């Protein structure tokens, strides 16, 4: 059945096009947090031997 | 051209 | 005569060449904006990188795209439906 | 270079590069390298991206090696604004943006970072410059901590 | 099963 096939690889795409956006959003958080923990860890620690 | 984050396959 | 594999790398490599991918890609990205889909995901990814980040990763993705999913509006989920189901229309025989 | 660097800068590097190794092979693609810089707080044009990857990419895999990494982000580490990480610092420890760090948002930091610090040791170091006597620090108190060298 | 594309 080409409707059968062609209505569950739209399915699977779109499964696809969203879990990109979410893999790609959660790269560019994740490299924010990094960053805030690197810079909280730093300063936090000089102000603790201030 | 497709990230690694599309998962079709 | 073509399994499920071939049919599926054939149709990823003619969505890829023939443009539709960075259509629908766009498209979508730019619904998602719209609705501040993004941030809210943003947010939850960061919520949930929280309480303890532990770094090897990725088994809380697996949580975090169902509510993502089901937190997609109608309009953008159904438009960009419609968009992939037209370009597979045009390219499967028969 | 190497002398350059605090051993605060040369981890921040290995491990803003390991975060986004995916395949664990010494190499970053594109959008890898991207965050892997974002992750050290370079935010730069994509064309300016292409241009570093090419510069680097003897094989034409378009990818790049840790130790052009390394050398790369070392010097940016050094051309760093200083004022400028202790302002965004600040943000980042008064996250209620009240413009002010409270001693709810000193112990928030404290606990992410997994300080064992007890509430009258966090008290202290508010009020050893609290100038202002409001119980709370400022960003120019935040920034006269941080510039004391 | 037979399914063709493009
Ligand atoms: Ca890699
Ligand atoms: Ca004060």
């Amino acid at each position: 059945y080409r409707k059968d096939f062609i209505d569950t690889m739209t399915r699977e795409l779109y499964d696809a096009f969203l879990h990109e956006r979410l893999y790609l959003i959660y790269m560019d958080s994740r490299a924010e947090l990094k960053r805030n923990s690197t810079l909280k860890k730093k300063f936090f620690e000089k102000w603790q031997a201030s | 051209l497709p990230t690694v984050g599309f998962d079709f396959i | 005569t073509m399994d499920t594999a071939q049919l599926k790398s054939q149709i990823q490599q003619y969505l890829v060449e023939s443009g539709n991918y960075e259509l629908i890609s766009n498209e979508l990205k730019a619904r998602l904006l719209q609705e501040g889909w993004v941030d809210k995901v943003k947010d939850l990814t960061k919520s949930e990188m929280n309480i303890n980040e532990s770094t090897n990763f990725t088994q809380i993705l697996s949580t975090v795209e169902p509510k993502a999913l089901e937190m997609v509006s109608d309009s953008t989920r159904e438009t960009v439906l419609k968009q992939i189901r037209e370009f597979l229309e045009e390219i499967v025989d028969t | 270079l190497n002398s350059e660097l605090l051993e605060e800068q040369k981890q921040e590097i290995y491990e803003a590069f390991s975060l986004f190794d995916m395949n664990n092979d010494g190499f970053l693609d594109y959008h890898e390298l991207k965050v892997a810089m974002k992750a050290l707080g370079f935010e730069l044009p994509k064309r300016e991206i292409l241009d570093l990857i090419d510069e680097y990419d003897s094989e034409g895999r378009h990818l790049m090696k840790y130790d052009d990494f390394y050398i790369v982000m070392g010097e940016k580490i050094l051309k760093r604004d200083p004022l400028d990480e202790i302002k965004r610092a600040f943000q980042l420890f008064d996250d209620d943006h009240t413009g002010k760090i409270s001693i709810k948002n000193l112990r928030r930091v404290a606990k992410e970072l997994g300080e064992t610090l007890t509430d009258e040791e966090l008290r202290a170091m508010i009020e050893e410059f609290d100038l202002d006597g409001d119980g709370e620090i400022n960003e120019n108190e935040f920034i006269a901590i941080c510039t004391d060298s």
